[PDB]
């Protein structure tokens, strides 16, 4: 899953058998890590139109 | 015997987190309001069709009900899978058994693994070459039969064990009653709550209000 985002810890509750969460633009926005096994957040880097 | 399943039998479909969404799914569901065929732990283990999966209960207060068979024929010309919960573990085999004529529990080969006031509830199915259970357990007020209320099943485990199953059968611990249902291909809208708790749901194919 290659993408460019801030990543945090999070509130998301994930139930022990999820491992991702979607927008619904179908872009992921939390993963749990691979080896921590903690759930972090996805947010894109800040940005707006100028 | 018969009776009306209402609103269970509803499943988390896929091992992605959502929350505050009304989330639309195709998949194999039980039916809402459906027939389920209802048998006894006294006397009654009749073997049965799997079809597209099944759904399957029990309502219980010393558990007797303690495992499950699938397959083709049970008969050692293919592979059956068999599933037993014992104390601390909970076991998998698909070894090619002949089992008793009529099984109970007393108190080439390919693949083997290892891990009224109640009700449990699950649900059985393939995919291709996966089969895949899910379940819940919870308190129930009343003996009576299945709630007439809302909770959704979550995924215990999948088995890459590939076989052919077309019909299964339950196993009863010996020195409770229990129910199975079919599941078919549905579009379901399901809610996530605020948590991605799965609150409700609508069978979409159930009545032109749910449409
Ligand atoms: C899966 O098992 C079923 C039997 O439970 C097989 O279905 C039979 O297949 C033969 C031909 O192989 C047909 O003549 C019968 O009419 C079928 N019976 C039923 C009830 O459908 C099925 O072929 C098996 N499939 C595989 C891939 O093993
Ligand atoms: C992965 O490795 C780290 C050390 O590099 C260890 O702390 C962690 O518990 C491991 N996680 C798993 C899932 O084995
Ligand atoms: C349930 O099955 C019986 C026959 O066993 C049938 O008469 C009845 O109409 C069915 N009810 C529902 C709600 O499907
Ligand atoms: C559960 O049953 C299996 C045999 O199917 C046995 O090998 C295992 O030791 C048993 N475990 C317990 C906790 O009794
Ligand atoms: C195992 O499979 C082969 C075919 O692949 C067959 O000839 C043999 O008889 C089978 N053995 C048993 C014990 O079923
Ligand atoms: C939502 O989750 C919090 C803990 O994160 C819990 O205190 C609260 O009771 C939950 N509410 C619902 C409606 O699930």
């Amino acid at each position: 899953l290659t993408g460019t985002g801030v990543l945090t810890e999070s509130n998301k509750k994930f139930l022990p058998f999820q491992q991702f969460g979607r927008d619904i633009a179908d872009t992921t926005d939390a993963v749990r890590d691979p080896q921590t096994l903690e759930i972090l957040d996805i947010t894109p880097c800040s940005f707006g139109g100028v | 015997a018969y009776t009306n399943s209402f609103t269970r039998g509803v499943y988390y479909p896929d091992k992605v987190f959502r929350s505050s969404v009304l989330h639309s799914t195709q998949d194999l569901f039980l039916p809402f309001f459906s027939n389920v065929t209802w048998f006894h732990a006294i006397h009654d283990n009749p073997v049965l069709p799997f079809n597209d999966g099944v759904y399957f209960a029990s309502t219980e207060k010393s558990n007797i009900i303690r495992g499950w068979i699938f397959g083709t024929t049970l008969d050692s010309k293919t592979q059956s899978l068999l599933i037993v919960n014992n104390a601390t573990n909970v076991v998998i085999k698909v070894c090619e058994f002949q089992f008793c004529n009529d099984p109970f529990l007393g108190v080439n080969c390919t693949f083997e693994y290892v891990s009224f006031k109640n009700l449990r509830e699950f649900v059985f199915k393939n995919i291709d070459g996966y089969f895949k259970i899910y379940s819940k357990h919870t308190p129930i007020n009343l003996v009576r039969d299945l709630p007439q209320g809302f909770s959704a099943l979550e995924p215990l485990v999948d088995l890459p064990i590939g076989i052919n199953i077309t019909r299964f059968q339950t196993l009863l611990a010996l020195h409770a009653a229990y129910y199975v249902g079919y599941l078919q291909p549905r579009t379901f809208l399901l809610k996530y709550n605020e948590n991605g708790t799965i609150t409700d749901a609508v069978d979409c194919a159930l009545d032109p209000l749910s449409e």
